[PDB]
């Protein structure tokens, strides 16, 4: 009435299937009866169509519904409630140990029958046979036993059933497994007319009541594999809902019930093979509960729902993959991962003024708004992000997609920093360099460069930070002029080992953690101009390659060395009287330059900008 | 109404402005906008971002406030303006028009002998071309 309709979350994510259960037991009779429960795990074994959809539980103003008032009577109306119960023994033919189990079978049945009554589920009763086959017409002692335990409990003789071996307990598992469907739905059958017939009625415009009856419907309709029945009144259930409109602040609870509702519409349409349908749904009602709440809105709400949103709808996808509906990836792989990334990451932004708001000040309810506060802040974690990202990113390759596995790779590298493991940020920049160089788009790549120091500098990978400083020197025309001689003297003073000037911007830590590197590592653009390649019998080749500095700030001109290239036999412009070459050796003789050794002002370049070949 | 040009070369952008009908484009997405043309491409690429038509991309690329609608010659360039705006009454028709009007202004930059092709535009006056074209269908 005021009390929620239902607070399940992720209610039967699983497919809804038939439930059969029965009576606890010892170890000793379930030792015998293992051979039979390995037999009903078979069908796990074989196909899943071969498979009988059942389970197995294996147990120890108008006035409100009957097991539909309630969420916990709900769950119940999950498992705790068997459609079909079947007590098990041994049907054995004896003198006096046939007597005794009668009189105890029919005690326990009795009691089992007292118990089941109410909650309608019929009971019936299969006994284990371990001795030879009866010959039906033989025995009429087994047709006294048949009428005793027939009158002990009222339950009628079709209903009895025989447990042979397993060349046959097979087929007649097999049969048991039918006998159980057609009494479940029986049973399914008879109370969804307890729905309708309370149904007719109503608590004068309430029509919560009528969202669970139709929802209740919903567990009946899937439940028995009909697959419709329960989607329209999931449908209608939602336009009611509608038509309420929302009183107040509460809008959470209609927003949860219609994220369950949603669910299930939107898997019962995959289940249809209705693709198009369930994104429209699913659309629809997002901008719907977008355009929803007003206010309260304490940054909670919206974000965290809605990320959710999009993530079961992502899963739905991913069961529809498992069917096999690639009409929706083959638009779009992994559409609503990022989106619900996105909306985490504005749901952790959320936090932090939630946090600063917090700090205002902090008659009624106001304590649970600051548990609220606490709660979300264990929620501070944000490593979602980062897992969200990781699904689109896979889902993204699914579908032949480098750049926006690329993009999203770079907002975890970014949160990894937000994170502070600017390890695993430095990896990944490290990998996405690159495809950006080679992607040429001048814009982004310079972007993500200066990333790409600052996690350098503050890792002190050295040897990427100046290896990413020295491609950036390389053409940095697009930043200041002074930013690019401060880069230039930093890296002149880490490649001889002089801590970089911008102390204020390091931390003593990252301090330490350059100090101690350098241990292993060791070790603008210019053009290589060879005179003579194809050498003859006799020459010589003087200083001939011109270096060439895009840079403004010009390279200290201290040194420099080339390496005798091995091709054949080993061995504003700065022209200078280096000049190495100048002896003889065979003819037909090639040169290439491997690195430029560059000794002007730093010692090496580390990146590969020395052409070999342009 | 943001409409981010950007004519692309074989690879790489000869020019993508910022601008639309009123003034510059705030919105700091633009090295970022190409990226987002580098998933249009090695993605949204398909088989089929490349053609020998004269490219009707009716939102090969759509997102929030921001609508791909495509263009390829058959010397490989790529044409797309952005429709940054959720929805506006414009409809396609004006859009096919202006795709027009870029492909002539994009080629009669291209008229001038001086500048290399596959280089950033130079041209003032095919930008104020192109700006004309903002200022108008924004």
């Amino acid at each position: 009435m005021t009390m929620d309709a239902t607070a399940l979350p992720s209610e039967l994510l699983v497919t809804p299937q038939p439930l059969v259960g029965f009576c606890g037991l010892d170890t000793a009779r379930v030792s015998v009866h293992k051979a039979v429960w390995e037999a009903f795990s078979g069908s796990l074994q074989r196909k899943a169509a071969d498979r009988a959809a059942v389970q197995y539980k294996l147990l120890p103003e108008w006035y409100h519904p009957k097991g539909i008032l309630k969420r916990n009577w709900m769950l119940k109306h999950l498992h705790v409630l068997p459609s079909v119960v079947v007590l098990f023994q041994d049907m054995e033919w004896n003198d006096l140990q046939w007597t005794e189990k009668q009189v105890q079978c029919a005690a326990i049945v009795q009691a089992l029958k007292n118990t089941l009554q109410e909650r309608n589920t019929r009971l019936c009763l299969v006994l284990l046979q371990r001795a030879a086959p009866l010959p039906p017409g033989e025995d009429l002692l087994a047709a006294e036993r048949a009428a005793s335990l027939t009158n002990a409990c009222g339950i009628t003789s079709k209903m009895l059933f025989i447990l042979p071996h397993t060349e046959h307990l097979t087929g007649y598992a097999l049969r048991l497994e039918s006998a159980f469907l057609d009494m479940a739905q029986s049973y399914y059958a008879l109370m969804s007319k307890r729905i309708r017939n309370h149904r007719d009625q109503l608590t004068a415009a309430h029509t919560s009541l009528k969202i669970r009856h139709q929802f209740k419907l919903g567990f009946v309709a899937e439940m028995r594999q009909d697959f419709s029945t329960g989607q329209k009144h999931y449908f209608q259930a939602y336009a009611n809902l509608d038509e309420i409109r929302i009183n107040d602040g509460n809008c959470l609870e209609i927003k949860t019930l219609a994220g369950f509702l949603n669910y299930k519409i939107c898997r019962l349409m995959f289940k249809l093979k209705t693709p198009r349908d369930a994104i429209n749904q699913f659309i629809i009602h997002v901008e719907k509960h977008k355009s929803r709440v007003g206010f309260k809105d304490l940054a909670f709400e919206h974000h965290a729902w809605l990320s959710t949103q999009h993530s079961v709808f992502a899963e739905l996808f991913c069961e529809a993959i498992k069917n096999g509906l690639p009409a929706l990836q083959t638009q779009h792989p992994g559409i609503y991962y990022h989106k619900a990334a996105e909306f985490v990451m504005k749901r952790r932004d959320a936090a932090m003024e939630a946090y600063a708001a917090m700090q205002a000040s902090s008659v009624a309810e106001q304590q649970a708004n600051m548990q609220l506060c606490d709660q979300e802040r264990s929620y501070n974690h944000s490593a979602a992000i980062i897992a969200l990202l990781s699904q689109a990113m896979a889902q993204f390759k699914i579908y032949k997609c480098l750049r926006f596995r690329k993009k999203l790779a770079i907002d975890m590298a970014e949160e990894y920093l937000k994170s502070g493991d600017h390890a695993k940020a430095l990896t990944l920049y490290s990998l996405m360099l690159p495809d950006y160089r080679q992607e040429k788009w001048t814009t982004i790549f310079t972007d993500v460069l200066l990333k790409t120091l600052r996690c350098a500098l503050l890792s002190g990978s050295v040897a990427d930070y100046i290896a990413c400083s020295v491609e950036a020197l390389s053409l940095r025309h697009q930043s200041d002029q002074s930013e690019r001689i401060l880069i230039l003297e930093n890296l002149w003073q880490v490649f001889q080992g002089v801590p970089p000037m911008p102390k204020t911007q390091l931390t003593p830590e990252a301090q330490a953690l350059w100090t101690s590197a350098l241990a292993n590592v060791k070790s603008v653009e210019m053009c290589a101009t060879f005179e003579r390649v194809q050498l003859s019998n006799d020459d010589l080749l003087q200083l001939q390659l011109i270096v060439r500095v895009l840079t403004d700030i010009p390279l200290r001109i201290r040194s420099f060395h080339v390496i005798l290239a091995d091709a054949g036999n080993p061995q504003s412009y700065y022209q200078l009287f280096c000049s190495t070459e100048a002896q003889q050796f065979h003819e037909n003789t090639q040169l290439r330059i491997v690195r430029l050794e560059a000794h002007m002002g730093t010692d090496q370049v580390a990146a590969l900008l020395t052409c070999s070949s342009n | 109404m943001a409409f981010c040009i950007a004519v692309i070369g074989k690879d790489n952008a000869p020019l993508y402005l910022t601008t639309s009908d009123m003034e510059q484009e705030l919105e700091l997405q633009y090295h970022v906008n190409a990226a987002l043309d580098v998933v249009e491409e090695k993605c949204l690429i398909g088989k089929g971002a490349p053609e020998s038509k004269e490219l009707y991309l009716g939102l090969l690329y759509s997102t929030e406030n921001h609508k791909i609608y495509g263009f390829v010659t058959n010397t490989r360039v790529k044409f797309i303006v952005v429709i940054d705006s959720s929805n506006v009454a414009l409809r396609e028709n004006e859009v096919r028009a202006i795709f027009r009007n870029l492909h002539l202004l994009y080629t009669d930059a291209i008229c001038n002998p001086f500048y290399i092709p596959g280089e950033s535009l130079t041209s003032k006056k095919f930008d104020r071309a192109v700006q004309k074209l903002m200022s108008g269908t924004a």
